[PDB]
RNA sequence: GGGUAGGUGGUAAGAACCUCAGAUCCGGAGAUUUCCGAAUGGAGCAAUCCGGUAGUUGGAAACAGCUAUCAUUAAUUGAUGAAUAAAUAGUCAAUUAAAGCAAUACGUGGUGAAGUGAAACAUCUCAGUAGCCACAGGAAAAGAAAACGAAUGUGAUUCCGUGUGUAGUGGCGAGCGAAAGCGGAACAGGCCAAACUUAUCAUUAGAUAGGGGUUGUAGGGCUUGCAAUGUGGACUUGAAAA
RNA sequence: CCUGAGUAGCUCGGAAAACGUUAUUUUGAGUGAAUCUGCCCAGACCAUUGGGUAAGCCUAAAUACUAAUUAGUGACCGAUA
RNA sequence: GGAGAUGGGGAGCUGUAGCGAAAGCGAGUUUUAAAAGAGCGUUUGUUUGUUAUUAUAGACCCGAAACGGGUUGAGCUAGUCAUGAGCAGGUUGAAGGUUGAGUAACAUCAACUGGAGGACCGAACCGACUCUCGUUGAAACGAUAGCGGAUGACUUGUGAUU
RNA sequence: UGGACCUAAGCUGAGGCUGAAAAGCGUAGGCGAUGGACAACAGGUUAAUAUUCCUGUACUUACAGUUAGACUGAUGGAGUG
RNA sequence: GGACUGUUUAACUAAAACACAACUCUAUGCCAAACCGUAAGGUGAUGUAUAUGGGGUGACACCUGCCCAGUGCUGGAAGGU
RNA sequence: AUCAGGACAUUAUCAUGUAGAGAAUAGGUAGGAGCAAUCGAUGCAAGUUCGCUAGGACUUGUUGAUGCGAAAGGUGGAAUACUACCCUUGGUUGUGUGCUGUUCUAAUUGGUAACUGUUAUCCAGUUUCAAGACAGUGUUAGGUGGGCAGUUUGACUGGGG
RNA sequence: GGGGAUGUAGCUCAACUGAUAGAGCACCUGAUUUGCACUCAGGAGGUUGAGGGUUUGAGACCCUUCAUCUCCACCA
């Protein structure tokens, strides 16, 4: 069925166009992380009426992640100090979302499908590397330090 | 119960025909699927329902 | 069987099919519903009949009249002679309760036919309880003494009103007449009588 | 209120009273109404046991009397609030309803056999009967043609007679058996959605509350005029009468 | 411009109607339309003709019954009934 | 209309023309090329009352072993679980240990201790192998005399459960 | 001797799970002795009751006042049971 | 004849019958196989192949021979249906 | 989602092809006159099938004038410039889906572990681990299935069998 | 009741798609060892299942049958 999408995705599409895709990579996995949409104001003309906001729509969604970049680029200064026996044992437990609990809220969202960050995580006592995606262009690099509480 | 909670269509009873017309009684039980929507701030709850009502939820725009 | 909680599944959807078949918005229509019911009529194009039809609704309704008893009277005047546009005529004006409004002791028809059914009323070589006994166009109509002995009185002075083809007299509650009702003193409310053909092919 | 000269229920005599300021008795309207029982403060082996809370009276307090309240579920509202920032889950409080029973009877729906017959038996019949369960109501169910059906045809549903044991359907066997039409009982047709439009929701409304509409010889909306202020209901409150 | 879509149809298993499943009605699984020059129906099906407007709701009366209250009746029983 | 006879109600039903599977024809029709031949027809009605038989209903009455659906039963009994209780009395004397001899050191032997055994005899207790009696009995399963087990796979009380 | 104390087998069981319906399972809680904890013995008396009534001598648990001393220490942890 | 001690047809059969320690085969890598229900749930088992379930034989001692044609079980390339 | 491969199945092109005869390895059929030839021939150079080592052919450059005896000898059902369409097969790009071996996670699953509701072995939510489009479940269709159910299993007979 | 395919030496089989039937085995002969086999090579063993139809050219292509097989169907 007919499905609009949104960001750079490698096969179908580049931003706007109309693919032909199985409900299974679009309701599962092209529409929760925000790479399609589903039928604009409910009908073929009627999205053809509508593209002439959906241009401008994309065009502030975008803007807002460029500000949303900005806000984690001001500070770099999520810390945590782990709890081991630090000289032979050191390894981040915090997981993945324990970060999360300290973006969402109280800083920038930084939403699960926003960070592309490795199935690692981070495991070690200095500084790393994190890698956020807010759209198909823009890479973020975050600085954070870790050590013994 | 075997049922639907968004319709409440449930188990249609009926008869297992064979050769020779033998009769007994069977049940056809209807397609409960787990499946996850979007409903009041788009609040997720796994909810069984009925691919009927799947479908119907697919093209109705809720599941997205 | 559970916790249904119609909440719960009417926002679940907020369209679907289910909710808006359901939609609480369901108002209550208790006045539409009945009232353009009621009684409509009106002519058309295609059945040329709808005159007809609508003139048996007044017509029947001017004597507060269930269609089926309508048919039973069309029914006996229909066979006897010949041409009897003047015979059903007397037939329609010999209702008990017809006469004993058309002879003013009661302010209404209905009215009129309430007292009747409640035994007030008394005739000739018999009595009366029921509102429907088919009169003879000479025959007397005393009324009782208990009903005078309710003074509501007003009634009385209708009856000297009266039209011209039924004579009674004031206050000594009696009655009688004699030249059934002329089409003159059955005004144009309902004066036709291609109803009257539509009844032969309704009714044999 | 009616109505009297007796009354204090039967096995029932006697003792002792009441009663003409109108008793006993009959009718209408009220008062009281222990405990168990849906039983519902908690339990429990029914008519029992053990309480909490807020009052008030005695005591010097424990305590003891006298009151009211304390189940669960669902809906609404408000407060509080996790994992986890927000938000929910959850928790608490208030209000409103539900519980159960019976009429050895009728209704609807779900489930649903077998004895038996076919001279055996498996299709079939029995029979959608018995039974089990859910929900009622004073009836219930049904209901206003995307219909019958073969015609210059009828024009919601329901019930009765006929059509007939007919057309048909059946290991074409046992058996089963209408739908039209006709004669009768009663009769009633209404109302939303969408168009179009109004106001409001970070108006992303695709949502809420109004006006407009309810169809088939198509209807309604869009624009523009004439005629209308009526008739009738399945309808609210009152008053009066029978 | 509007006239009820996972809907009507179709396929695979069942059923309701007198019918032992089939034109009509219904559905467990799958698929899936159109918009008055439209859609359904008139026992497979096609064309002509005709009939009717599905996928929304409510509907008194005639109909079914008597545990109970009042009056009454019986070519009904009269202590093994 | 009296819980009436009845009046209204002709909806319909039987007979009036039959033959043929049927369209169809008609005192004729079916078969057939046939008119010949043959089959069927070319007339005797209807509505009630009574009797007899018959069809559907339980169908003259009584009688099954059964089948299906629902409830009540583990207070007897079978098993399991929880918590308790009981086995008078008397014998045999294991493993093991100690000491001594012995062994190069073991092994082995002797004495003492120890008190085990689905051990032994035998009461309560449990069970029921035999004779006799009883067989409408004291008793819907016992009585007398013997009999087996009797510290255990034991017996039993209470409560729960299938 | 049993409740106002506690639990075993087991039962019930808000939520919850499962199931055409009735219902089944089951958490937190609550019941549930055949067990655990808890202070009275001797004698006499009536036709019928007696660690219960009477005599004699005791013990236990609460509450209040008072004297002296002491900082009191559980819905939880540990030991015993 | 049964190894034994034991168990069994309440109310005609206590035995050579059943059971028993022991032997062997088979299945089972744990959300195990197997089993009750429709399912949840549960037994197995708060166990882990020195473990569990099922079939057969039945102390101890010595032995248990031949047949894989048929049936059953296991495995198997392709090929035919 | 996806990688390839093969399944569901077999995709597109011209070469190529000896019956003999026939300067010819003719698989064909006809059509068509003259044709190559800067609408530059030829030839070897060399890639290749192939051998009835003949032949199918050629490709490219050589190149600078030979041409075409497959115009025209020539025989042949088959043909002789030139134009079409006529086919197996080497060659052309495919394999969409499933599958067949794979990888990935977001569907989905867990009787892994942790936290919270919660003084709580259940359940719910959030994770983490392990799987993963498998599994489980629904519908449809085969195989096995006395585990279970409903029935049948004749009559004559010097009684019955 | 259809649908397909097969039929060739005596047997088991190539089928020599029309330009004129072959192989192993069966049998005869020859060689072949002290004997038996074994071994090698010639010869013999074919009217192409049968009939009909068409071309100049068919066992070979078409039609019809016969027998066989595998499929389906297979409620008198
Ligand atoms: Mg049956
Ligand atoms: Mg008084
Ligand atoms: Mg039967
Ligand atoms: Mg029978
Ligand atoms: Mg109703
Ligand atoms: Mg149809
Ligand atoms: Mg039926
Ligand atoms: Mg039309
Ligand atoms: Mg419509
Ligand atoms: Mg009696
Ligand atoms: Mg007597
Ligand atoms: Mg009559
Ligand atoms: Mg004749
Ligand atoms: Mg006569
Ligand atoms: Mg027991
Ligand atoms: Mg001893
Ligand atoms: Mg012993
Ligand atoms: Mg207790
Ligand atoms: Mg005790
Ligand atoms: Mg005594
Ligand atoms: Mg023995
Ligand atoms: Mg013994
Ligand atoms: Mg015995
Ligand atoms: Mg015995
Ligand atoms: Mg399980
Ligand atoms: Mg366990
Ligand atoms: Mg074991
Ligand atoms: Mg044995
Ligand atoms: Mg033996
Ligand atoms: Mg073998
Ligand atoms: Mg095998
Ligand atoms: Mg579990
Ligand atoms: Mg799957
Ligand atoms: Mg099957
Ligand atoms: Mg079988
Ligand atoms: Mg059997
Ligand atoms: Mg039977
Ligand atoms: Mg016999
Ligand atoms: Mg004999």
């Amino acid at each position: 069925m007919k499905v609009i999408l949104k960001q750079d995705v490698s096969n179908l599409g580049k931003r706007f166009d109309v693919v032909d895709v199985k409900d299974g990579y679009a309701i599962h996995f092209l529409f929760p992380k925000k790479l399609a949409a589903p039928l604009t104001k409910k009908s073929l003309q009627d999205r053809d009426l509508f593209l002439k906001k959906q241009q401008e729509h994309y065009e502030i969604n975008k803007a807002l992640s460029h500000k949303l970049k900005e806000v984690i680029e001001q500070t770099e200064l999520h810390f945590s100090l782990k709890e081991h026996n630090g000289r032979p044992y050191g390894s981040i437990i915090t997981k993945q979302i324990i970060n999360q609990a300290h973006t969402k809220g109280m800083a920038l969202q930084k939403f699960m499908f926003k960070d592309n960050v490795r199935l690692g995580f981070g495991d070690h006592e200095i500084t790393l590397h994190i890698f956020e995606d807010t759209t198909a262009v823009l890479k973020v690099k975050v600085t954070p330090d870790n050590g013994v509480k | 119960a075997k049922k639907d909670q968004l319709t409440l269509r449930g188990p249609l009873y009926g008869n297992n025909r064979s050769h020779s017309k033998t009769i007994t009684r069977r049940k056809w039980n209807v397609n409960l699927q787990p499946c996850k929507v979007k409903t009041a701030d788009g609040k997720t709850t796994r909810i069984l329902v009925s691919t009927r009502t799947l479908r119907t939820l697919k093209k109705h725009n809720r599941l997205s | 069987k559970y916790t249904g909680s119609i909440f719960k599944r009417s926002r679940r959807l907020g369209f679907s099919l289910l909710e808006n078949n359901k939609e609480f918005s369901k108002g209550k229509k208790r006045k539409t519903i009945p009232g353009q019911h009621g009684n409509r009529f009106r002519s058309s194009t295609m059945s040329g009949y709808a005159q007809q039809l609508q003139e048996k609704q007044r017509m029947q309704y001017m004597y507060g009249i269930t269609d089926k008893q309508f048919r039973r009277l069309f029914r006996l005047v229909l066979k006897q002679r010949g041409n009897l546009a003047v015979n059903l005529f007397r037939v329609l004006e010999s209702r008990l309760d017809n006469i004993v409004y058309r002879m003013g002791f009661a302010p209404t028809r209905r009215s009129a036919r309430q007292l009747v059914n409640h035994g007030h009323v008394l005739l000739n070589d018999r009595t009366v309880d029921t509102p429907s006994i088919i009169l003879n166009p000479g025959d007397k109509v005393r009324l009782k003494a208990k009903t005078i002995k309710i003074p509501i009185v007003k009634a009385a002075s209708e009856s000297g009103v009266v039209s011209p083809f039924v004579e009674t007299n004031n206050k000594t509650f009696e009655g009688t007449y004699v030249r059934f009702p002329e089409r003159s003193e059955l005004p144009a409310g309902i004066n036709e009588s291609y109803v009257v053909e539509w009844y032969k092919r309704l009714v044999k």
